[PDB]
C-alpha cells in the first residue's frame, strides 16, 4: 500500500510525469491500455487499473501532447486540470491570479485522489522553478497540501535554471521565488537539471541524437528506481521516512542529489563485465550525477543508496566501507556512518542488477548561490519586473526570496565543514 | 447664421464631452467564497 498520488505542473513535469507513468506501465506488465498483461494503480470496473495522475497545467497544448502519445489512457479524464490562459513564464500570472482561481479545482481532486487511499504516506510533484506556470502553480499546491495535510511527506523533483543558459528569460526570478516557497514546505527536492541530464545522456552511452522524450525515460527510470524498494519485497526494506531521517539530520539540509544505474553504451555492453563493484564505480564516479554540481567539490552531509537484485548483503557492507575508506574527506566525518543502505529483491527489465544514490550533500549550495546571483544581477538593475509587479507582487518579497536563499546556503556551507 | 454657428458651438461642446468620457468581478468573488465555506 503506502500510497503516493502524482500532481504534476508545467510541460516539463508533464512531459517527465507521461514518461514515468510509461515506465512504471512497463514494468508492472500494465499497457497502454490500462490491463495487467495498486501502490501506484486503483482498481477500476472492467479489470482496469488507472494511475491516480493529476496533470494541472495553465495551457492545454501540453495536456493535449500528453494525451496524444502512447501510454495516454493511463490517466483518467477528470485528472486534466485545465488551464487556458497560461502563466507566460511569469511567476505572478502562474501564482497569484491564477493560482487563487486553480487553488480549488486541484484542491477537490487532490481530496478525490487522497480519499481514494487508506493510507497516503507520501506525495509526488515533478514541476520547474523556471516556467511561470510550473514554477508559481507548484509552489502554491506544495504550499496548499502541506497546509492541510500536516504529516505526509513532500517530494518534488525539481529542475533548476541551467548553468550555461537560461531556458526562458527570467528563470533567475521565478527560480529564486520557487526556492523561496519551497524550502519550508517541500521535504525532499531532488535537484535535476537538464544539462547535466543532458551530459549523462551523452557521455558514456552514445546517443547522439538525444530527445525528451529520451530523457524524460532516463529520469524516469531513476523515479521509478528511487522508490522501487516499497511495492516490492527484499531482505531489508526501507519506505520514504527511513531515508527522510537517514537523509537530513536538520530540516533545512534536505535537497538531494540523485543518481540511477546501470547505464553504460551498448556497443561495448559485451566487452565488459557487469558486477556490484562495478556499479558502485559507475555512481561513486563524479560524472554519474544528475545535477550541475560534482559534489566532489563540497562534501557529503550523509547518503543513502537502495539495491534493486537478488545478491548478497556482504557486498552492501563491503561497499558503503570500501568507499568511506577512501573518500572519507569527501564525505562529513562529523556524523557516524554517513552512508545508509537498503535491498530491493527484483531487478529491472531484462537486466541484472540496479542502483539508486540519494545524497543530501553541501554541493547543491553554488546551484542555489548562482541562482541568486542571476537574480540580483537582474534584480538591482530591475531587468523584467513590471511583469510581476503588476499582478500583485512586490519586490520586498524578491528580497526576502534572496536572502532566505542566501540563509539556506550559508547554513549549508557552514555544515559542510562543522567538525567537533 | 448665429443660430447654425451657435449650433456648430453646441457640436464642438458635444465632442469634447465625448472625449472627456472617453477617459463582472462579482460573480468570480463569489467563487471565491465558495471555497472557503
Ligand atoms: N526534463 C524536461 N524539462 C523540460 C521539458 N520541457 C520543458 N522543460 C523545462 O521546463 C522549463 C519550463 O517550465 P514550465 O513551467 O513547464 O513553463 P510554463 O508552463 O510556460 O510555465 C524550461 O526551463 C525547460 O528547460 C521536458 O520535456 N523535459
Amino acid at each position: 500500500m503506502r500510497e503516493i498520488v502524482h500532481i504534476q505542473g508545467g510541460q516539463c513535469g508533464n512531459q517527465i510525469g507521461a514518461k514515468f507513468w510509461e515506465v512504471i506501465s512497463d514494468e508492472h506488465g500494465i499497457d497502454p491500455t490500462g490491463t495487467y498483461h495498486n501502490v501506484y494503480y486503483n482498481e477500476a470496473t472492467g479489470g482496469r487499473y488507472v494511475p491516480r495522475a493529476i496533470l494541472m497545467d495553465l495551457e492545454p497544448g501540453t495536456m493535449d501532447s500528453v494525451r496524444a502519445g502512447p501510454f495516454g489512457q493511463l490517466f483518467r479524464p477528470d485528472n486534466f486540470v485545465f488551464g487556458q490562459t497560461g502563466a507566460g513564464n511569469n511567476w505572478a500570472k502562474g501564482h497569484y491570479t491564477e493560482g487563487a482561481e486553480l487553488i480549488d479545482s486541484v484542491l477537490d481532486v487532490v481530496r478525490k485522489e487522497a480519499e481514494g487511499c487508506d493510507c497516503l504516506q507520501g506525495f509526488q510533484i515533478t514541476h520547474s522553478l523556471g516556467g511561470g506556470t510550473g514554477s508559481g502553480m507548484g509552489t502554491l499546491l506544495i504550499s496548499k497540501v502541506r497546509e492541510e495535510y500536516p504529516d505526509r511527506i513532500m517530494e518534488t523533483f525539481s529542475v533548476v535554471p541551467s548553468p550555461k543558459v537560461s531556458d526562458t528569460v527570467v528563470e533567475p526570478y521565478n527560480a529564486t521565488l520557487s526556492v523561496h516557497q519551497l524550502v519550508e514546505n517541500a521535504d525532499e527536492c531532488m535537484v535535476i537539471d537538464n544539462e547535466a541530464l543532458y551530459d549523462i545522456c551523452f557521455r558514456t552511452l552514445k546517443l547522439t541524437t538525444p530527445t525528451y522524450g529520451d530523457l524524460n525515460h532516463l529520469v524516469s527510470a531513476a523515479m521509478s528506481g528511487v522508490t522501487c524498494c516499497l511495492r516490492f519485497p527484499g531482505q531489508l526494506n526501507s519506505d520514504l521516512r527511513k531515508l527522510a531521517v537517514n537523509l537530513i539530520p536538520f530540516p533545512r539540509l534536505h535537497f538531494f542529489m540523485i543518481g540511477f544505474a546501470p547505464l553504460t553504451s551498448r556497443g561495448s555492453q559485451q566487452y565488459r563485465a557487469l558486477t556490484v563493484p562495478e556499479l558502485t564505480q559507475q555512481m561513486f564516479d563524479a560524472k554519474n550525477m544528475m545535477c550541475a554540481a560534482d559534489p566532489r567539490h563540497g562534501r557529503y552531509l550523509t547518503a543513502s543508496a537502495l539495491f534493486r537484485g537478488r545478491m548478497s548483503t556482504k557486498e552492501v557492507d563491503e561497499q558503503m566501507l570500501n568507499v568511506q575508506n577512501k573518500n572519507s574527506s569527501y564525505f562529513v566525518e562529523w556524523i557516524p556512518n554517513n552512508i545508509k543502505s537498503s535491498i530491493c529483491d527484483i531487478p529491472p527489465k531484462g537486466l541484472k542488477m540496479a542502483v539508486t544514490f540519494v545524497g543530501n550533500s553541501t554541493a547543491i549550495q553554488e546551484m542555489f548561490k548562482r541562482v541568486a546571483e542571476q537574480f540580483t544581477a537582474m534584480f538591482r538593475r530591475k531587468a523584467f519586473l513590471h511583469w510581476y509587479t503588476g499582478e500583485g507582487m512586490d519586490e520586498m518579497e524578491f528580497t526576502e526570496a534572496e536572502s532566505n536563499m542566501n540563509d539556506l546556503v550559508s547554513e549549508y556551507q557552514q555544515y559542510q565543514d562543522a567538525t567537533a | 447664421m448665429e443660430i447654425e454657428k451657435h449650433v456648430v458651438d453646441f457640436q464642438k461642446k458635444i465632442i469634447e464631452k465625448r472625449s472627456n468620457i472617453g477617459g463582472k468581478q462579482i460573480k468570480i468573488l463569489e467563487n471565491r467564497l465558495d471555497k472557503a465555506n
